[PDB]
């Protein structure tokens, strides 16, 4: 739809959306994995004891 | 080169123009100065 020299800036703005999503999905993601992560290690503990 | 001064802005780096389309192309990222200026005195020739 659009010629090469103004279709990136289409394309670049697509470029962040995109990024800054991954960023919040990952973000997101890990810090459950530290509370995952921690509530695993209590589970561990009560079954050893 | 010799142009005539109306597609004197076609040679923009990414803008368009019969001369851009396929006689001679800037790149979109061109680093320089375009240099131009009236020739009709030297380049003008009452038969053409």
């Amino acid at each position: 739809r659009l010629d090469p020299p103004e279709a990136e800036v289409q394309i670049d703005r697509l470029i962040t959306g995109r990024l800054q999503s991954l960023q919040t999905y990952v973000t997101q993601q890990l810090i459950r994995a530290a509370e995952i992560r921690a509530s695993a290690n209590l589970a561990a503990t009560k079954m050893s004891e | 080169f010799v142009i005539r001064g109306d597609e004197v802005r076609q040679i923009a780096p990414g803008q368009t123009g019969k001369i851009a389309d396929y006689n001679y192309k800037l790149p979109d990222d061109f680093t320089g100065c375009v240099i131009a200026w009236n020739s009709n005195n030297l380049d003008s020739k009452v038969g053409g």
